[PDB]
RNA sequence: GUUCGCGAAGUAACCCUUCGUGGACAUUUGGUCAAUUUGAAACAAUACAGAGAUGAUCAGCAGUUCCCCUGCAUAAGGAUGAACCGUUUUACAAAGAGAUUUA
């Protein structure tokens, strides 16, 4: 809804939440089509979520076995880098990513003491907590972003847009209040006229 | 009429302040009494030198 | 809600859009609930929004802590005795689902279907006692005043 | 003033007879219907049980500019429209008086924002100032073609039979019927006359006027109704000549009638308005002719 | 009564048998948030209604009538209302009574309930302007409404005069050949209104014509809000109107201030 | 419907059933919103143009505006985002000459 509401019904968004344009693209809808990190970040959660509902699908189908469930949710919550793509947009989940790698590493060789190398091993717990933490700091931090980008869609951007000097238009703004500062004592000498 | 004045109770998802837009509107100015620009008479001789 | 062609659903796609900065929360209530592996179903206590915009898990998962411990080990003891003695063990395939195909309905799929067996330790009876019966129940010991 | 805002004006026969409504107040509800811009939407219902919600369309500024309730829009004293009051102001001081409202969205906020009273709402809401009018509104009441070959038509048009009781007909010819004088009034002044009032349920008769050859029809059902029609009706005219017709009677107007004998149909008056004009002009001759 | 308060009304259209709610493919892409069709050219987009009000037939008791509905169902102007006596809405065409009830209500809103508008749409179409009481009907579109048929020029008048006559009371009505077109005037806004959106996109077929087959093909009438009429032969009546509105309102408001005193 | 009474009839022997009749319990939902053309999204396509200093070729950063778009954004980008590049007459006097009036 949010999609076709900005217009964009030539970008598809599949079930699986990957979004592919479905025509080659003129440049000003390629500038109207650039979607945020808030979106694609909430995107990226949901694609991190039904890939994990998915598969209590398919073993409540009969399809996976509940030692490949539990396998295949510690294959999930170990590879979510790998598995969605999710970085892109927050990098700083690269921190959970390699924590979740560093858990793999412990569990595995607890786990696969006496064992050959193989796929299955299902304690998938150390790594879920990684997650839900993680998800709990972005609560806060989405419902800002997309609470912002609901509301442009529904008031529009405001009128009052005040541009903070930076440092690239620094030498500008020194420009502006110097041609001010000479402009009005000079006006100030002016006997009158 | 006494008219008792209640306030509803809002959807929390749907959008708070419906007409609410980002919309620019230019004001009109309230000029009732004019206000006396009260400076002095006129040392007004000057050469070209300004 | 499926497809909201009609005019009357102006104010419940509203609803959708506006609900989306709480999705987050809702991401989190599901995921914190999870079935663990010794449960084939779990039954949670849902709140949702009446035009079916978001659908929250109103529940917090609750264990006790050595009572949680210990049926992580008995899993833990039952994959190492599974992987050790699997001719072969096949991983799923990811995505699990095509993404053209919609996500198949709860009701005239799976509510049918008899769910599988769960992880589960096999026990002891004479070791074991005090706990079998009890011990791979959703919230173990919930009725026991 | 976001914190500091006007009470709602809002008309008593708006409120209704009840004592305590129950109001709901929205701070930003929807926006005006003349200056589009938003307000605090009031809206309420008569009694408990109604079933309509009355709101208020628009802001209590545009409604003090022009001295309106928001509901229904009508003038706070005298309970008459905007243009009808600027109107009655008009014939007192003889001047136009006249809200005028821009059609240009800058231009419809702008005219919002500004504290003058537009119109007659500075006559209305100084009561010393309203009520002098209605006196001096009480002195007033004190007071209290030629090229066109026309000629295929008129055989098809009676105009030289009369209107007894004998001739056993549907139709009927009326002329003499003027610019003014609408297609609902000649039907309500016959069914009154037959008091076969709510006509329009069983279809008993059915009128055509085209008002540009100041000339009509009316179709009668069941052929015993004309008979009262004729017997209905007592005022007559005779032409010198003979042929006497009988006159409908529109308050001040006067509409002859002659049995058609056939349907005259739709077209029998005209097919072009340029057409028609001159069969009206025809006429004219015929009226004076038949009186005089 | 007879025609109308004797029998209830009836169902007009099942509700399996409405229209679907997406509109006829103009695009390439269905676009959800609004219900169009997106990558599309262009399109007339304008169709005959497959449906009609048979005015003596289809009206009668309504929920509405017991429960004291003020305001007309739309579709049943539509020929559309699938509730039938069922509906919250009034299912006849209007009265002296009925606009009696609607006189506190008809100066912001139609008899439909819906909200007119400050001033009217561009092409003069849609609900309305509450700054003037406008009586007065635009009928046009007659060629794709008659399916290209000739007939007459004044035939064309004999189908408008049938039509609106079962719609309320008629103050007048003008057809112009040159333009092709017609002026319907009736004696309240209220049927105007309802008399509006009853005859939008309909067709004037008569069945015994040999195009009733191909009704639906065509295009369909525009009934649309008229503009002042300009000939002074209108004008001065339009004075002589207001002047008499005016002299029968001053008698109503010095009883006012014979009550205030 | 329940429960407390009272009365009548029948079975009874002060209980059960029946229907008469007091009580008590419970007390005003929802709508700013009707289901396709006529109360309003926007793109794309067609035709015609075709990227600011300048001699040519390249970076830009601003300002003003009752223009905004994308973006979580007070970051940044949108051709240096675009629009600017036109039109242009009185706070007006003081001196010094030849024609034309006036009466
Ligand atoms: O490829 P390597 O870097 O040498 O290590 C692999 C790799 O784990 P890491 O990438 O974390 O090191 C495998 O995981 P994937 O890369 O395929 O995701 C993992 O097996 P899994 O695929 O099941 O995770 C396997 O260990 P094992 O086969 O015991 O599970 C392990 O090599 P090791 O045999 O040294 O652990
Ligand atoms: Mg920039
Ligand atoms: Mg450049
Ligand atoms: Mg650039
Ligand atoms: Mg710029
Ligand atoms: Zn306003
Ligand atoms: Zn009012
Ligand atoms: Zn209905």
């Amino acid at each position: 809804l949010l999609i076709h509401r900005k217009g964009l019904t030539y970008l598809h968004l599949d079930y699986n939440f990957n979004l592919k344009p479905t025509k080659t693209l003129t440049t000003k809808e390629r500038k109207k089509s650039r979607l945020g990190n808030s979106f694609h970040l909430m995107r990226e959660l949901l694609k991190m979520m039904k890939l994990i509902v998915d598969t209590h699908v398919q073993f409540r189908l009969g399809n996976v076995d509940a030692f490949q469930l539990a396998d295949g949710i510690h294959y999930i919550l170990n590879h979510i880098g790998q598995l969605t793509g999710i970085y892109r947009y927050k990098y700083k989940v690269m921190h959970q990513i390699r924590a979740c790698k560093d858990l793999k590493h412990i569990i595995y060789y607890k786990f696969n003491k006496n064992l050959g190398k193989g796929p299955g091993c299902g304690f998938w717990q150390p790594a879920w907590r990684v997650w839900l933490n993680f998800l709990r700091g972005t609560i806060p931090l989405l419902e800002r972003y997309i609470g912002n980008l609901i509301t442009r869609q529904f008031e529009g951007r405001s009128n009052e847009i005040v541009k903070t000097t930076t440092k690239q238009r620094l030498d500008a703004y020194y420009d502006l209040e110097l041609r001010n500062s000479v402009m009005d004592d000079i006006l100030e000498m002016m006997p009158e006229s | 009429h006494h008219i008792e004045v209640v306030s509803k109770q809002m959807d929390p998802l749907l959008p708070r302040f419906v007409g609410k837009k980002a919309r620019k509107v230019v004001a009109p100015t309230e000029n009732d009494e004019v206000v006396p620009v009260l400076h002095m008479d006129g040392g007004e001789a000057d050469p070209n030198e300004w | 809600h499926s497809d909201m062609a009609s005019k009357m659903y102006n104010t419940d796609k509203k609803a959708f859009l506006g609900a989306l900065k709480y999705l987050p929360h809702a991401i989190l209530k599901l995921l914190e609930n999870m079935p663990h592996p010794w449960e084939q179903a779990k039954e949670v206590k849902v709140l949702y929004h009446t035009s079916g915009a978001i659908t929250f898990v109103n529940e917090t998962p609750r264990v006790i802590e050595p009572v949680y411990t210990a049926q992580w080990s008995a899993t833990w003891i039952a994959m190492r005795r599974e992987k050790r003695d699997r001719t072969h063990f096949k991983r799923m395939r990811f995505p699990p689902f095509d993404d053209d195909e919609p996500p198949l309905s709860y009701e005239q799929h799976i509510e049918n279907i008899e769910p599988l067996d769960p992880i589960n330790l096999p026990l002891d009876s004479q070791d074991d006692e005090y706990v079998k019966d009890w011990l791979y129940d959703s919230r173990p010991l919930e009725e026991d005043s | 003033d976001e914190i500091n805002e006007p009470p709602p004006n809002i008309c008593e026969q708006c409120l209704g007879d009840e004592a305590n409504i129950r109001m709901t107040k929205i701070p930003q509800g929807s926006e005006c219907k003349i200056c589009t811009l938003p307000f605090t939407l009031y809206h309420f219902k008569t009694s408990k049980r109604s079933n309509n919600i009355i709101k208020t369309l628009i802001c209590v500024r545009c409604a003090t500019q022009r001295n309106i309730c928001q509901c229904c829009m009508l003038d706070s004293r005298w309970h008459i429209p905007i243009q009808l009051r600027d109107h009655l102001i008009s014939l007192v001081n003889e001047e136009n008086v006249m809200t005028e409202e821009a059609k240009n969205d800058m231009m419809k906020r702008f005219l919002s924002l500004k504290n003058v009273k537009l119109g007659g709402a500075q006559i209305t809401s100084d009561p010393s100032e309203a009520d002098n009018i209605v006196d001096k509104l009480k002195n007033i009441l004190l007071r209290a073609y030629a090229s066109v070959d026309i000629s295929h038509i008129l055989k098809k048009l009676p105009l030289n039979e009369s209107f007894l009781k004998n001739p056993s007909t549907k139709s009927f010819f009326l002329y003499n019927i003027d610019a003014s004088i609408p297609e609902w009034k000649i039907t309500d002044t016959v069914s009154q006359l037959l008091g076969i009032k709510k006509w329009k349920d069983g279809n008993s008769l059915s009128l055509i006027v085209n008002h540009k050859a100041k000339c009509g029809g009316l179709r009668f059902q069941s052929s015993e109704l004309g008979e009262r029609f004729v017997s209905k009706i007592s005022e007559t005219l005779v032409t010198p000549k003979g042929l006497k017709r009988g006159v409908l009677l529109i308050d001040r107007f006067r509409i002859f009638i002659i049995p058609w004998s056939s349907g005259f149909s739709a077209a029998s008056f005209g097919t072009n308005t340029a057409e028609n004009i001159k069969l009206s002009l025809s006429l004219n001759k015929l009226i004076q002719l038949e009186l005089g | 009564m007879t025609s109308w308060r004797d029998k209830s009304a009836k169902v007009q259209v099942k509700e399996s048998e409405l229209p679907s709610s997406i509109p006829a493919q103009t695009g390439l892409t269905f676009n959800i948030w609004y219900n169009k069709w997106s990558q599309g050219f262009a399109g007339n987009t304008r169709f005959v209604s497959p449906f009609a009000l048979q005015p003596q037939l289809h009206s009668g008791k309504t929920r509405g009538d017991n429960d004291g509905q003020l305001f007309f169902c739309l579709f049943f102007a539509k020929g559309m209302c699938c509730l039938g006596p069922k509906c919250e809405y009034l299912h006849h065409i209007p009265d002296e009574e009925d606009i009696g009830k609607l006189a506190l209500r008809t100066e912001v809103l139609d008899c439909f309930g819906r909200e007119k508008f400050a001033d009217y749409r561009e092409d003069m179409g849609g609900i309305g302007s509450f700054r003037k009481k406008n009586k007065t009907l635009y009928v046009g579109g007659i060629d794709g409404a008659l399916n290209s048929k000739h007939l007459k020029p004044a035939q064309i008048e004999s189908r408008i005069r049938f039509v609106f006559s079962r719609l309320g009371d008629i103050d007048r009505i003008r057809y112009v050949e040159s333009k092709n077109c017609g002026f319907v005037k009736f004696k309240y806004q209220a049927n105007a209104e309802f008399a509006k959106e009853a005859m939008s996109n309909q067709t004037l077929l008569l069945p015994s014509d040999k195009e009733w087959d191909d009704r639906r093909e065509g295009t369909g009438l525009l009934v649309k809000w008229a503009n002042e009429d300009p000939d002074p032969a209108a004008q001065k009546r339009l004075q002589e109107e207001l002047k008499l509105e005016s002299l029968n309102m001053m008698v109503h408001l010095i009883n006012n201030n014979t009550n205030s005193a």
